[PDB]
């Protein structure tokens, strides 16, 4: 059953914030060639 | 003489106020040269 | 299976095998319209 | 050089610290 | 001092009259706002 | 550089003439 | 290194974007002013010791430090330099990720591993070019 987070394993981050009276689940994103910043 | 009778009017104002503290004042005896040009270009011209 | 979360025989090998697509809502199969 | 640069930068972020020269007369 | 700063920073609730993000957290705005309350009127804004 | 450097000494002079409190001119020196 | 060590709460972590090698790490980002006091540590490759990491803390009091992170456990992340949490703000009528003191939960999820290796086999996300057997 049980498993944990080793080093050197692909992952992805998530959040959940309300918007317009509704839970919009998101993830973190970044496109590092023209924009060094991060979007969702 | 000129700009310190003016600043003495301002000093009488601050005396009658009861000792205020507000930045908008510099008398002429110890005035930096940033506000002195408008006085300079007549006070030197009378002397010219 | 239906919820494919268990591994169960990693199936496709690149290059060796050959496959066939299926749009699931229509069930159509891909074909090459060889024109004149 | 001893982890105080973090808190010094945090202080520096609140510049209004450059602009308190006005408050020093006001 | 380190723990004091780390604890203040989680809840820096010095909410002055009106500035961005927080209430105040900025000195010249709140101070010049409050000198209007202080100079002509009493400790209160509407007071004689 | 030469705007109002010298007049600070005149201010400190005028303070030093009538300096009522002790241990105050000593730090103005 | 060690080779497939585990992950524990309180550890000093290092992330890396997959397809671009820009290590998300402690950098001198002092740009964004939506909240008017908050940072956005974007992407740049300056893995320079002290200014390298983020750090995990648990979400709520169900697992403390020293415990091994399991799958699905919501987390809290914080820098070493700025000490801000991974804030999730709203800039102007829309989302905007920043670094601030209002913390925010941050879940994770599995994608792949080292044992989950291709060696010619297929894995999702892989690009490819299709081929006929006769016509190519």
């Amino acid at each position: 059953e049980i498993q944990f987070l080793r080093t050197d394993d692909e992952v992805v981050l998530q959040c959940t914030a309300t918007i317009h009276k509704e839970q919009q689940k998101l993830c973190l994103a970044a496109e590092g060639f023209g924009n060094r910043l991060c979007f969702l | 003489n000129y700009h310190n009778i003016w600043a003495k009017k301002k000093k009488l104002e601050l005396e009658s106020k009861g000792g205020g503290n507000h930045p908008l004042l510099v008398p002429y005896d110890t005035l930096t040269a940033k506000e002195k040009a408008k006085d300079r270009e007549k006070a030197q011209d009378i002397f010219k | 299976r239906k919820e494919v979360d268990g591994m169960g025989t990693s199936e496709i090998k690149y290059g060796d095998s050959i496959c066939y697509i299926q749009h699931v809502d229509t069930g159509l199969w891909l074909t090459y319209q060889a024109v004149d | 050089k001893g982890e105080a640069i973090r808190i010094r930068s945090i202080l520096r972020s609140l510049g209004d610290l450059v602009g308190v020269i006005s408050i020093a007369f006001q | 001092a380190n723990v004091v700063v780390r604890l203040l920073i989680r809840r820096p609730e010095c909410f002055g009259p009106a500035l961005r993000g927080e209430g105040g957290n900025g000195l010249l705005a709140a101070m010049e706002e409050a000198i209007k309350i202080a100079e002509d009127p009493s400790r209160d804004g509407p007071s004689p | 550089c030469g705007q109002l450097r010298p007049s600070m000494m005149q201010h400190l002079l005028r303070r030093l003439v009538f300096d009522v409190p002790l241990l105050n001119e000593h730090a103005k020196m | 290194g060690g080779g497939h060590r585990t992950l524990l709460y309180g550890h000093a972590i290092l992330l890396r974007h997959s397809y671009s090698g820009m290590y998300l790490c402690c950098l001198s980002t002092s740009r964004s002013s939506t909240d008017k006091l908050a940072f956005d540590v974007g992407l740049q490759e300056d893995t320079t010791g002290e200014a390298c990491w983020w750090t995990i803390h648990p979400a709520s009091k169900q697992r403390s430090e020293g415990e091994k992170v399991q799958v699905g456990d919501d987390l809290i992340l914080v820098s070493v330099s700025s000490e801000r949490y991974l804030h999730l703000s709203y800039g102007n009528s829309s989302w905007h990720v920043d670094a601030a003191f209002q913390q925010t939960l941050w879940s994770v999820a599995p994608i792949s591993s080292g044992s989950e290796a291709a060696q010619g086999y297929l894995i999702g996300g892989d690009v490819l070019r299709l081929l006929h057997g006769h016509m190519d």
